């Protein structure tokens, strides 16, 4: 902090929402990235595009953690993706619901879609405290027949991941391209597969979180994520109460 | 990008010149594991006796056997110890490395024991409930003989004992899943008798070997599984 | 030079006249010693029976047979009354001359009794640690099946009873030693049945014969040692 | 630290060491810089020079200096130089030997040398202690028949030196132009002076070293010492073994 | 360069206008210790009396004088209270500040009582063991009459009283060694009368004085020692 205010903040703008950014990123591609060309050979209807809902950014999770449980690859984060992002408004009963937030507003009305994420991290400690995280994405991890040994984070520093050094403090984006078994991915439970399940997105804990022993130092740290969709594309017009969703399955 | 990412390299001397990948001193160039992938390895290899066949057993399947360009899923008896000491082979370990796939792949069927005119069949989409093959009366009632047009082949174990054929990739998606869990995969192949030679007291020897095709391809690589090492069995 | 040094020559007569080393009264030139060694001569010659082989004994090695452009050493046992009266081939000869060595061999197995689909198989380095072949049971444990992606052949003993391999020159050093004492040879070379045909009651008759490659080449003229004339047995 | 890695540091590579440095250094010539010319004059054979070997970086102390000990003008390095430096492997009887270190491998086959010395001097402390360190040499110190009065601090400031403060935690090189009263030095007893005595090389405590009187706090800190040489020329090739090294004597 | 090094200057007011070193005010430039350095100022002061003489004491040595552009060692008696009072001269405290030195002095012997032939010879290389200057019977053996062949001078004292002499630099180094502890220095100064006058029952008084020669020059600037003031006496 030399000026008045402290410094200058730098500004990252999409659609209606701006994200303040005071250091260096550290980022990766999960994938090359492509233009979509044969996902027009899977339907006839046109695909509807909503630049000015899905592109913006949005706030996904906000996960603690402690100085007493960070063990080397304590997971923060393991989740099926995008689907814990998009089912992540749920009612009374956990039963997910994609008419309340405007960025999966699509989602509710079309049965199928397509589009690429990007995964947004921010940790906001002191200087003093010093740790560091990884957080990277398996594409269809829930469905390898060892999908259990490969959450160790000596397993995720090969996978495309980024890195959040807790002494310095920055932030960190991955960017996910779509890739898939088939052109679109399910928004519903439909034709009886789980919707919109693309990979897992991990959290570990690659150095565990330290601070001072005094007394009134902060014990805890938190991290929030923030995703936005990039080419989202939507297709297959039908009405929102035409299928159902049922309350998530979690990973092991 | 973070996995290839290198902050604040410190090299003492320069780098080392280069073989053009082993091409200088010996007279081929390893750079690349697609290559390797397609020298042929073995994929199952099993014994069939009569009276764990079908009752009437002409034409019949004595195998079916599901197409992973990942291994079927081993396990180490005493019968084969191939298995037991040398692990999988380098295909399923390359393989493990990858997401996806789309490409065919390449068979050695070597059924003998038998001497007879034997059949190989393809069922591009009838998948993939299962990581070990099926013998004889236990292959459910629609794959049990031959079918009509599915892609086929035919051979007397008399003129030859080997058949070797290369299977399509036929698939409605984009790719095929490697290290899948258990139509995601190359569907299923049938072998089969072609009508009731009598079989040797003991056993019909099958084995398959396999290959990746010319247009195979690895697709998006993310991590290795954790692995075991071969010489502490 | 001191050892084609020639001081003080008194030469009575002209030079004879030349035929082109043969070519002029017969139709080729016999120039070179290379061309000599690169027609095939015996390697090891020898029998196997059951009982000395494995326990279980399906796809296993019979030999593990090591390469040396020299010969194996030799024992003149009365089985086989060659290397006794023949002694060494012209191979072994030649070879004695020369230092090191640069090039690969060619075999040419023939292994018949049994068969059935027979395999061979070159392990480039795992050198190098006797002079005579090893037989079925005594091969150590993981010399014992065949392996993974080390290249291989296979052929049905029914189809035809001749492997004609060539074996490349995989090495890190500069050269191979020949005349070695006992990483410096062509490593291992294993054959092996493909899955427990029945053995007949006596034996499976192998032979090796082997060849240079066209790349190979001797290269340090030193001595020949001490020789045995034949014709004294 | 505003990136995953903490900054960019700055990397000195010589020979094969390549030596870290994330700070603006402090640095002094203790005389003009030449070329020798009448070296020329002094031996009929032919002067080798061991790039490869002697321009090398080479580590040679770590002195430790702690609170409790830090007068004004306490000397942490006082040493014949670079006697010090090169007779710095020594075996059980403290008898010096050329043979191990192959910067010094060619002081054990020749009889005399010249050459110009770089020093350079390393602290790593943290951001709450604070002191400062005066590293000086003189030119053939010790045959000065008042050599005891110009240890205090107060005549180091004179003569060419570097400094190191402790709160920001520089580096410092100080090169030394090979200067003496003949074109060469000896490296061995020989012809019955001391073997490649030059100067002496001081590092005195300019501000005493302070901590903060909290328990867990470091008491101690280390400095360490970086020589090498440039214009290396050796003359006078005998055997190892025709001269002998007697243990060195010690400076009051 | 850290000795000269000004960070942060902060300068209220401009620089003061030059006088050219003093060359406006006064008629000449003081810029240069050089130049004060070559201001005559004594070196050593002493008597000598017959009986501390040598025994035959014809053409012998006086004094054996060692040159040092430092002074000499200098204590501070009753009898010559300069010592005492004034401490050393300019020229010691000049050369108590630089390391080497490279060029000649010159010197002004005053040598008086006596009136008869004096003589003065330069030992180029015979040096340099002490700081004191060695009196009539205690010069050595060999340094005790005149010698061959050394740069000598001879003045009669009746002519005229002063003699002076200009030093050559001989050394085989590169440096003399201002500053030396006790062939470093310029070697010694030998005075000596020249056969035997008959000598004052009280003393001959001999002082030298001496300076810089022209191409005299100081070399490397280390540090001052620690002074003392004069006014303290």
């Amino acid at each position: 902090m030399d000026r008045p205010e402290g410094s200058e903040e730098r500004t990252v703008q999409t659609s209606n929402v701006v994200l303040g950014e005071t250091n260096i990123e550290s980022q990766d591609i999960a994938s090359k990235e492509y233009s979509p060309t044969w996902d027009r050979l899977a339907s006839s209807e046109v695909s509807d595009e909503y630049p000015m809902l899905t592109d913006r950014w949005l706030f996904w999770k906000s996960v603690k953690w402690e100085v007493n449980d960070s063990a080397f690859g304590k997971m923060l984060v393991q989740e099926k993706f995008p689907q814990s992002w998009v089912q992540m408004d749920v009612n009374v009963n956990n039963i997910p619901r994609y008419t309340n937030i405007p960025n999966f507003i699509p989602f509710n009305i079309h049965q199928y879609m397509r589009a690429d994420f990007e995964v947004k991290i921010y940790v906001n400690p002191n200087d003093f405290v010093s740790g560091w995280l990884i957080m990277a994405f398996l594409y269809q991890g829930s469905e390898m027949f060892d999908y259990k040994l490969r959450r160790n984070p000596a397993a995720l520093m090969q996978m495309p991941h980024v890195l959040v050094n807790v002494g310095a403090a920055n932030e960190a984006t991955l960017k996910i391209p779509y890739r898939y078994v088939r052109p679109f991915m399910r928004c519903k439970d439909i034709l009886r597969t789980e919707p919109l399940n693309m990979g897992v997105l991990f959290v570990e804990v690659l150095i565990p979180f330290r601070t001072s022993a005094a007394s009134s130092a902060p014990k805890s740290l938190d991290v929030s994520l923030f995703v936005k969709m990039t080419n989202a594309k939507f297709t297959g017009m039908v009405d929102g109460s035409i299928a159902l969703l049922s309350k998530p399955i979690a990973l092991p | 990008m973070e996995r290839t990412f290198t902050p604040n390299v410190m090299q003492p001397t320069p780098l080392l010149p280069t073989t053009n990948d082993g091409r200088v001193t010996f007279g081929e160039a390893f750079n690349d594991l697609k290559d390797l992938a397609r020298r042929y390895q073995l994929y199952w290899e099993g014994t069939i006796l009569e009276g764990n066949l079908r009752a009437i057993r002409r034409n019949s399947a004595l195998v079916q056997l599901p197409l992973y360009p990942h291994g079927l899923r081993i396990q180490p008896d005493v019968n084969n110890p191939i298995w037991n000491i040398m692990r999988d082979g380098h295909i399923p370990v390359i393989s493990s490395g990858f997401r996806y796939f789309r490409g065919g792949l390449r068979l050695r069927i070597v059924v003998e024991g038998l001497n007879s005119c034997v059949w190989v069949q393809h069922h591009p989409d009838r998948p993939s409930i299962f990581s070990r093959p099926i013998i004889g009366r236990y292959i459910a009632a629609k794959d049990a003989y031959r079918n009509h047009a599915y892609a086929a082949y035919v051979q007397n174990m008399s003129v030859n004992r080997t058949i070797e054929v290369e299977v399509p990739f036929y698939q409605p998606g984009l790719y095929g899943m490697l290290n899948a869990s258990d139509f995601t995969g190359l569907g299923d192949l049938l072998i089969g008798i072609e009508g009731e030679q009598p079989i040797p007291k003991e056993g019909i020897e099958i084995s398959v070997y396999y290959s990746i095709a010319d247009d195979f391809s690895f697709n998006i690589f993310c991590g290795f599984p954790p692995m075991v090492y071969c010489d502490e069995t």
